[PDB]
């Protein structure tokens, strides 16, 4: 209640080295502003502490790497992991920071298949 | 519709002691509407007033630049300055970043030379200066003359470009007249790096005779 | 040189007690900050921001705890902390320490620290 | 899309006596039929067998070049060569023309150096060239050792920027071994131009010691 | 640069003959470059002739053809055009033309000063 | 009789300098050929020999002012010139190299105002 929402899907998946990983984010409110769009995401692996990845919808953290691309607009927002690696396995949030209090996803596990 | 964000010239960042930025912006075709230009720094301290202008150009475009004077003290520990363009013609806005270049640093080496007499233009001669083997790119060339510098129109340097090894390396050339070397027979080709050690200063003296 | 954050007082909890969590901050000043922010996580649950505060001391709070939820700071030891009293079962949660940087008047969480676990008993 | 004609180097034109342009096209959006390139001249005399090239890229676009032989009298005499590139994607044509480029002509003047010691390289030396003062731009250089050209990509030179006056000017630099300065401490930084005089060549010798 | 001076134009008799020349200088026929004539009645349009190519390769009008010749002389770099009876639609300022090559199309890029014939009456 | 017929509008014109002016050939038949059209445009000041300006219908000749520009295909061709100059009234003829034999337009007579 009065809080900015956010829904992941899909929960989780399974997927093998070298695959295209989509995951999506959908706010209950638009989070756009000034002509940006104030969604970041974030990888956390077991036992250890996030890591940002993509602020502001689409803009890589220095020292990323290129194969994580964000996109999306208004409501609706997409992390691609275009050929997946061996240490991008973990669970993926976003977070939007357009409006107090900032909110999270419920996550999204990124599996390997075996 | 392109945008550009530069770093400090190592002059002004570590002689002149005001360093400053410059977000260039070229956007061909300018629809109606003015654009906007704001700035942001990854620590949240607020940005100092920028100066901002627009120049008409001869094929239909218009170019517009805005420069934002940054702390020498705060570029060198690491800030990261933003920039954002916002166009109305434009459905969402373009951001360029700058902050410090961070890798190997090595000072640079500095040579200068004199061009012998040539038959002919024997009231004008060529002092050339090669600076090689410094990173990161970013350099700054001086030529100096009984203790003061010449006005920065006066010389030439190339683009950096890069050698065999690992460093960059940038020639200058510098023009001077019979009643220079007359006055005093002494000119400084000085190069301001930020690897250099201390005030980040590197300089060779070169003498026609 | 690189920001580290080690958070410190995490362990086991009584119900209706109270809280103190404290972030050591390694190689920058939080008085150069940066907003500085903890945020939790609860056993099967999202992540939960709970507090902030810049470098100018400006406080923010998440309105869910707004009331038993306190954020300081110990410039001389370059430390900020976190207190929260009236403890229930949803305050269970791993406590991160996290440095956000400044995007237009919008912030992101760009360095966190290790978290500690704070778990709250029966009663 | 874009489509680039260049003259002959003034090596292939007057050193080897063998000059060609080449016809380089980069495509925007590849992959569609095939891409035709013909040649013709101002005078209606035929051309010679052009060799066809191309090379996919890396970042989704394809390149496609075409060498055409041409005379040594008759480009110098000024004959006008023109490349029409057609694309069952383009609406229409594209062409770009080649010639002898106008204006007054100018002989270069060439000066090398060599530059001192530098402790943590005592087997390496870095020799310098600078060519000003001469137009037309085009211009070729190369560095001989023991009489034998060395490879091209040993040295390094500036595109051509002007002077104040009315010439053009570049830089060409050259790591050196000890080795090879050991074997025989001499060598040549000639330049190939054609209003140089005679046999369009001047260059300038410069040793280590 | 390639200059072309016509020559021989006057008052000539219907059904008579009139030799036309253009005196070509700084560059040679030879390694042309086509070389036309091109007539333009008085206040009317243009009309092309007839022209000769580098090697010798000539081509003509349909309009003209059977009554009208174009020839050249490598010796004086001099190209000439031929008229046999002369006919009133003759009446004309003659200019010739060295024609630029494109692609087997030919454009008149250099022209001369031309030169009058008038038909009696 | 089969010749090209090269029909140009207006047959003329008044304009005062700075003005700008449209100039049409349209073509009996298509003079395409190869992906380009040969149509060929002169300017004829009054007492001296004509001076081509554009060729291949929109390829500028070496030595001409920009302000003259070509365009069209087909059958149908326009001269521009964008900002007329005073040394611009003249006539201006189309002319075709499609196919012999070589056939010219009537011309358009550029006149000043006054
Ligand atoms: C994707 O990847 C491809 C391949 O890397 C890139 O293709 C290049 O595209 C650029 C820009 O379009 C081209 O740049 C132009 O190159 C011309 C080639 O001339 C060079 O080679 C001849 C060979 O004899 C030399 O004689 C000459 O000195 C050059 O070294 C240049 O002639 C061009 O310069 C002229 O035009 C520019 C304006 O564009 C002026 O600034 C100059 O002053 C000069 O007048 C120009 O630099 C390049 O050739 C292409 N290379 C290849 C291998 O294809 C794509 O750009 C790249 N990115 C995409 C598609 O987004
Ligand atoms: C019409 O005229 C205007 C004015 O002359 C002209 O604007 C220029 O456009 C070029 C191309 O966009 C700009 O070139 C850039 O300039 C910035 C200035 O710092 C440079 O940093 C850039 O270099 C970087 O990026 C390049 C990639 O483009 C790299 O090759 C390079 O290594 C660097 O990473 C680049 O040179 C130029 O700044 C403007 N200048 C002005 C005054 O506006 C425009 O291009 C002309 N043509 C049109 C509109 O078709
Ligand atoms: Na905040």
């Amino acid at each position: 209640g009065s809080d900015i929402q956010l829904t992941q899907s899909p929960s989780s998946l399974s997927a093998s080295v070298g695959d295209r990983v989509t995951i999506t984010c959908r706010a209950s409110q638009s989070v756009d502003s000034d002509g940006d769009s104030y969604m970041n995401w974030y990888q956390q692996k077991p036992g250890k502490a996030p890591k940002l990845l993509i602020y502001a919808a689409s803009y890589l953290e220095s020292g990323v790497p290129s194969r994580f691309s964000g996109s999306g607009s208004g409501t609706d927002f997409t992390l691609t992991i275009s050929s997946l690696q061996p240490e991008d396995f973990a669970t993926y949030y976003c977070q939007q920071s357009h409006e107090d209090p900032y909110t999270f996803g419920q996550g999204t596990k990124v599996e390997i298949k075996g | 519709v392109s945008a550009y964000l530069s770093r400090p010239s190592p002059f002004d960042l570590f002689i002149r002691k005001s360093p400053t930025i410059t977000c260039l912006v070229v956007d061909l075709a300018p629809s109606k509407g003015t654009v906007n230009l704001t700035w942001s720094r990854a620590s949240g301290k607020p940005v100092n007033h920028s100066t901002r202008k627009e120049e008409k150009q001869r094929n239909g475009t218009l170019t517009v630049t805005s420069t934002l004077p940054v702390g020498t003290r705060d570029w060198i520990e690491g800030e990261t300055y933003q920039c954002r363009v916002t166009h109305p013609h434009l459905p969402r806005a373009l951001m360029r970043s700058t902050t410090k270049t961070s890798g190997p640093r090595a000072a640079p080496e500095v040579y200068a030379f004199a061009t012998p007499e040539w038959p002919g233009s024997r009231d004008k001669r060529t002092l050339a200066c090669l600076i090689q083997n410094f990173m990161p790119e970013d350099i700054s060339v001086q030529w100096l003359h009984n203790e003061v510098q010449l006005p920065d129109a006066r010389h030439s340097t190339t683009q950096p470009r890069k050698t065999k090894g690992s460093g960059f390396f940038v020639f200058s050339r510098l023009e001077v007249t019979r009643a220079e070397w007359e006055q005093k027979d002494e000119f400084i080709c000085r190069a301001v790096h930020e690897a250099a050690s201390p005030s980040q200063t590197v300089q060779r003296a070169v003498s026609v005779n | 040189s690189e920001v580290q954050l080690v958070e410190s007082g995490g362990g086991l909890v009584q119900p209706d007690g109270s809280l103190r969590l404290s972030c050591a901050v390694s190689g920058y000043s939080i008085t150069s900050g940066y907003s500085w922010n903890w945020i939790r996580q609860a056993p099967g649950k999202g992540l939960e921001w709970v507090a902030s505060v810049t470098y100018d001391g400006s406080t923010n709070y998440n309105p869910s705890v707004k009331g038993r939820i306190t954020i300081s700071r110990d410039d001389s030891k370059n430390t900020f902390y976190l207190q929260m009293n009236s403890l229930r079962a949803e305050d269970t949660a791993v406590y991160y320490c996290a440095r956000g940087s400044h995007y237009f008047g919008h912030w992101h969480f760009a360095v966190w620290g290790q978290g500690t676990l704070v778990t709250v008993s029966s009663g």
